[PDB]
RNA sequence: GUGGAAGUCUGUUAGAGUUGGUGUCCUACAAUACCCUCUCGUGAUCUAUGUGUAGGGGUGAAAGGCCCAUCGAGUCCGGCA
RNA sequence: GCGAAAGCCAAGGCCUGUCGGGAGCAACCAACGUUAGGGAAUUCGGCAAGUUAGUCCCGUACCUUCGGAAGAAGGGAUGCC
RNA sequence: GGUCUUAAGGUAGCGUAGUACCUUGCCGCAUCAGUAGCGGCUUGCAUGAAUGGAUUAACCAGAGCUUCACUGUCCCAACGUUGGGCCCGGUGAACUGUACAUUCCAGUGCGGAGUCUGGAGACACCCAGGGGGAAGCGAAGACCCUAUGGA
RNA sequence: CGAGUGGCUUGCUACCUCGAUGUCGGUUCCCUCCAUCCUGCCCGUGCAGAAGCGGGCAAGGGUGAGGUUGUUCGCCUAUUAAAGGAGGUCGUGAGCUGGGUUUAGACCGUCGUGAGACAGGUCGGCUGCUAUCUACUGGGUGUGUAGGUGUCUGACAAGAACGACCGUAUAGUACGAGAGGAACUACGGUUGGUGGCCACUGGUGUACCGGUUGUUCGAGAGAGCACGUGCCGGGUAGCCACGCCACACGGGGUAAGAGCUGAACGCAUCUAAGCUCGAAACCCACUUGGAAAAGAGACACCGCCGAGGUCCCGCGUACAAGACGCGGUCGAUAGACUCGGGGUGUGCGCGUCGAGGUAACGAGACGUUAAGCCCACGAGCACUAACAGACCAA
RNA sequence: CAACC
């Protein structure tokens, strides 16, 4: 009586094609609350390992007791606000209006762009405080830059730039903030804005994985039985019906799988520290030894190690945080065995 | 706590309780020394272990 | 049902063949199905330590044999996951005859039982004799 | 105990054959092939060469089987445009 | 080794079951190896795959034309010095 | 019915059969559940004695059913191996081709349209793929009917 | 009794196709319909409650596993929130299957003098093709917008990205004589779906280490062959699922429905104008794609004799070609070496022992020896190789 | 239900 049964894989993830930024572009931002703080940051994918937590959750049996739980160590070195971009508001939406940069960029910015060597600050910023007089004034972020070379394990010296939102308390005072970051040099670190415990909203661009067929690619099943023998192992059983007399993008087929973006949501930063505590013995596979400014996050993060991951704090949180989990211990045991 | 076959110790958040039949109990510190004792070694007469050396 | 308190991957399903661990004068028990378990197509029904199913006799007293009973998976080969991350697993896979009220048929359990199927069904926890 | 019978058993001995895979191939290696599995293998056995039976005729432990990739009547040419 | 069996090796023959070079060499296909727990739920059907296996000792039912059934079944042993 | 057609009027056996339409007949066995299978019953649509009946040890690449054992047949798929596949040098065919042709949704039309109508969509070219459509290619349908056809 | 709608069944017709549009059932994969089986929200009750029964809005999601039978259907079983129905050439054989149906062999019953017949039964019985166009899934090269780098915008586009259930507190409470027995709300978990990841568990691992059978190299040592590992045991990286992680709330507008104000019609009236509410459904929220959006975009800086780019070289976070990404002495990019971290399990040789044996000889045991062998990982280290050098460019 | 009955 063919019996009902959801379709083969998710069709809110295409084109499944290869990503065309490998640094991850989040396509939405926390909401205004707090104080001014940019709102999000970023680091490198080293490993993962795991720690003992004593159980936070206040309506769990199990409050207070020893819980093991996987952890992705991420390398979150400081970054650099380099310069405070203004967006108007008009009738197609929102667009670049101008931007104010500084003056002290870290060596190697010029890895990626044509640095600035003449720019008139007060005169950007004079046009945004007119922008918001005016209330043409559209939000306000931050072009961001991260520190490879502060990450030894990572062979990339050429800097990753990423556009990140300010938000926070009113216009005015969240754009004196954003000024204030980028003047001194814009140096920022994972502190200034997480703090241990909170969920984050992960991106990253997947695992590569170049061609794959509907079986792994969609999830379609072998064929069974005598069906596996006849020359057909892993096809789908047809394209579709005489009629519509064509095939529908829905049917699945072969393609790129992985080396996708993806927004992976409420990760719970176990926590963020600096130094070595988290290294594995022998290194981190394939990676290397982290020894500097580090991030925790619970589960798993999407990508490969030394990959670019991006944090920004939780859009849409299911619950409430409980600050500071207490780590009674970390495994440092080698990756390999 | 201790690998009751090999003698070393087991790392937090590892490893395996078998429970036998009479409801004794073997903590395993993995597959290998579980392994070896399925085919019926006795974990002193295996050099590379502990409770040997 | 109330949290087990580990995960488990089920080590059987609709048809497998288990132990009978108690004195009810069942030997060998069937799996026929699982309580408040749905799968998808094709898929067959599953159950695992702490799970309620439905069984039919297959070995055992002639007045117990064929009879359809309702039972609780206490022991099963595949692992099963504790809060501490260690895993757990026993020499068999055997479940006691309960009934409507969860109450062991039987006088007397055989072998050890999880913890785990304690929190839930106290009264056959009341009838172990070892609990790992 | 001797003896060593058998359209007797096992057997990829040689040799003969071909149940299933509805596998491989299916502009093929091949106008009937390939692989594994399988059956027979002292007898109504298998096999070489010679020899005989010829077309409404042969031959047929009979399937309308076979008589030179051709058979509910061969092939060739003629009747014939 | 029971063996004109397998497997390995001589004598002898060959590199001509005659296009090569390159990518850790993706999807997919042909052959094939290994798969936790469950164990035929798969399917028209256990199709395909697998299980068993050589030799010796013990032991062997219904039925029977007294030949057989039968290697029934089931159990144990097996190296080297 | 308690003979009549046309000579006799089915005996021993077997029986829901490789024969039973009714039919998944009824009872039982076995299974959680068995249009199956086996045993019994049996008025047999339409069994039956060399058109051989019954029965049967042994035999069987013959048909159906059950059990033990085992297993990727399945749950539900994974990893690996060898040869292809992909790129490069050389060699180098065939099938097929009225024309045009970037199509999609509806409609219309000899009622089953890439080509007509209305809209929608559509920058060109190339690589790999699994085959939805071209009522795809291959074979003057073997079925059915028709022929004052053949065998 | 009367009036209709559908085009799922059947019948009818003979319009299309006989120079062929492959025929049932199943399977696989995709889209859809609503006359709604469950889930959401309602109305009525012969509605105390719990639960039934009937009705309304509603197609977002779900609707599963098994026994006989080729079966569709149906009968049956245990689960379930429920295990709804239908369209797509009764979707789907240039996808699968071949049980049925549907040739040639054969049998039974019935029919026929016979040859032979039977949508009666029964055993056996063949499924071709290298994709030209179009369609779609992914990957490139060009042109257009009209020097370069980096960062964005968001017209459009896709999503189910989330659906459902159990349990606890509420509470043995409301209700009810009792029996029985709720809800709002707050919590914990399960299941189905979805995306990702390998610390953990598990698989693989013809890298590797070890054991061992036959044979060959005289023995030993060390090896080949036994199918692409002879067989067996263990197993690193990587890849994986059986493992692990994550997947709302809240807004806005409505339907059915509950109402407010309110007249036509002095009253009444949820409706005619106006308004307050109100569904898993609609929109937004969230994720993914997206300057070829022809109104072909925005911003900042760099450059026009030089910004940037190509070739070249060392490589992978990438990869079927192409593409992509990183590094190139201002350097740790690859290899060697040495450590570290791992796998296996104690090397060759020698010494002692060793059942015996005159002796020769001797399987094997212990010590040397956490040994030997090995590593797709990490660190250190410029030792080797990223040299030399060519070219485009407003 | 897949032609003939
Ligand atoms: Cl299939
Ligand atoms: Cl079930
Ligand atoms: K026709
Ligand atoms: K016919
Ligand atoms: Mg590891
Ligand atoms: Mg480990
Ligand atoms: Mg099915
Ligand atoms: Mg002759
Ligand atoms: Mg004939
Ligand atoms: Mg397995
Ligand atoms: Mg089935
Ligand atoms: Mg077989
Ligand atoms: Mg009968
Ligand atoms: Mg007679
Ligand atoms: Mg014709
Ligand atoms: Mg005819
Ligand atoms: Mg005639
Ligand atoms: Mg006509
Ligand atoms: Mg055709
Ligand atoms: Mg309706
Ligand atoms: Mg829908
Ligand atoms: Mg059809
Ligand atoms: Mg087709
Ligand atoms: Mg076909
Ligand atoms: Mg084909
Ligand atoms: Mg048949
Ligand atoms: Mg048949
Ligand atoms: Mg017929
Ligand atoms: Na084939
Ligand atoms: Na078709
Ligand atoms: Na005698
Ligand atoms: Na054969
Ligand atoms: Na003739
Ligand atoms: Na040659
Ligand atoms: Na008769
Ligand atoms: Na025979
Ligand atoms: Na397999
Ligand atoms: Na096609
Ligand atoms: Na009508
Ligand atoms: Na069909
Ligand atoms: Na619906
Ligand atoms: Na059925
Ligand atoms: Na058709
Ligand atoms: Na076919
Ligand atoms: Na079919
Ligand atoms: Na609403
Ligand atoms: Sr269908
Ligand atoms: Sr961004
Ligand atoms: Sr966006
Ligand atoms: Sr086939
Ligand atoms: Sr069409
Ligand atoms: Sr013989
Ligand atoms: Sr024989
Ligand atoms: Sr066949
Ligand atoms: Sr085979
Ligand atoms: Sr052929
Ligand atoms: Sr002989
Ligand atoms: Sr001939
Ligand atoms: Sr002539
Ligand atoms: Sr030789
Ligand atoms: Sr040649
Ligand atoms: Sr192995
Ligand atoms: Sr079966
Ligand atoms: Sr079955
Ligand atoms: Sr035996
Ligand atoms: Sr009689
Ligand atoms: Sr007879
Ligand atoms: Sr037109
Ligand atoms: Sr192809
Ligand atoms: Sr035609
Ligand atoms: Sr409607
Ligand atoms: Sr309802
Ligand atoms: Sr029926
Ligand atoms: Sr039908
Ligand atoms: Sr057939
Ligand atoms: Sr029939
Ligand atoms: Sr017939
Ligand atoms: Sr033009
Ligand atoms: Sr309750
Ligand atoms: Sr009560
Ligand atoms: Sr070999
Ligand atoms: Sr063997
Ligand atoms: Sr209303
Ligand atoms: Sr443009």
């Amino acid at each position: 009586p063919q019996p009902s049964r959801p379709r083969k894989g998710s069709l809110g993830f295409g084109p499944r094609k290869r990503s065309t930024s490998e640094t991850p572009r989040f396509n939405s931002w926390p909401s205004d609350d707090g104080q001014p703080g940019v709102q999000g940051f970023a680091g490198y994918k080293a490993g993962m390992t795991h720690v003992v937590l004593v159980n936070d959750e206040p309506n769990s049996p199990r409050e207070g007791m020893e819980e093991t739980v996987p952890v992705t160590v991420i390398e979150t070195p400081p970054m650099r606000a380099v310069a405070l971009r203004a967006y108007e508001d008009t009738p197609y939406g929102q667009r670049p209006l101008t931007e104010v940069w500084t003056d002290e960029f870290h060596s190697e910015l010029d890895r990626t762009l044509d640095v600035p060597e003449d720019h008139d600050p007060d005169a950007a910023e004079e046009q945004i405080r007119d922008a918001h007089e005016a209330g043409d004034l559209g939000d306000l972020r931050l072009i961001t830059h991260t520190v490879p070379d502060a990450v030894p394990s990572v062979p990339k010296k050429k800097p990753d730039v990423m556009e990140t939102r300010v938000g926070g308390g009113s216009v005015s005072d969240r754009l004196d903030h954003a000024l204030d970051i980028v003047e001194d040099g814009g140096e920022h670190a994972m502190n200034d804005i997480f703090r241990a415990g909170e969920y984050a909203d992960v991106a990253g661009v997947t695992k590569g994985k170049g061609t794959q067929g509907p079986v792994k690619r969609w999830g379609v099943q072998k064929r069974k039985g005598k069906h596996a023998r006849q020359g057909w192992r892993r096809r789908i059983g047809n394209l579709g019906p005489w009629n519509p007399s064509r095939v529908r993008s829905t049917v699945p087929q072969q393609g790129q799988t992985g080396y996708h973006q993806r927004t992976e949501l409420n990760k719970r930063l176990i926590d963020i520290g600096e130094g070595d505590e988290p290294t594995v013995d022998g290194g981190f596979v394939n990676y290397g030894e982290v020894d500097g400014p580090y991030t925790l996050v619970k589960g798993s993060v999407p990508g490969p190690d030394k990959r670019l991951v991006r944090f920004r704090p939780a859009v849409r949180p299911n619950d409430q945080p409980r600050l500071d989990p207490e780590v009674r211990y970390v495994s440092n045991e080698s990756n390999q065995g | 706590r201790e690998c009751d076959y090999c003698g070393t110790d087991i790392e937090p958040g590892t490893g395996t309780m078998f429970v036998h039949k009479d409801g004794a109990t073997t903590h395993f510190c993995s597959s290998k020394c579980e392994n070896n004792a399925d085919l019926g070694r006795e974990a002193r007469n295996l050099e590379w272990t502990d409770t040997a050396r | 049902m109330e949290a087990l308190g580990a995960d488990v991957t089920q080590g059987l399903e609709k048809g497998s063949l288990i132990t009978c661990a108690d004195n009810t004068g069942a030997r060998e028990l069937k799996v026929i199905s699982v309580h408040g378990y749905s799968g998808t197509k094709n898929r067959l029904p599953k159950a695992g330590l702490g799970d309620k199913i439905t069984v039919s006799v297959t070995k055992g007293t002639p007045e117990m044999r064929r009879q359809v009973l309702e039972a609780v998976v206490v022991r099963q080969r595949k692992p099963i996951r504790r809060p501490d991350g260690t895993r757990v697993k026993f020499e068999d896979n055997a479940a006691v005859i309960v009934d409507e009220n969860e109450d062991p048929r039987g006088t007397e359990l055989k072998g050890p039982i999880a913890r785990e199927v304690a929190q839930r069904f106290g009264s056959v926890a009341s009838a172990a004799t070892m609990i790992v």
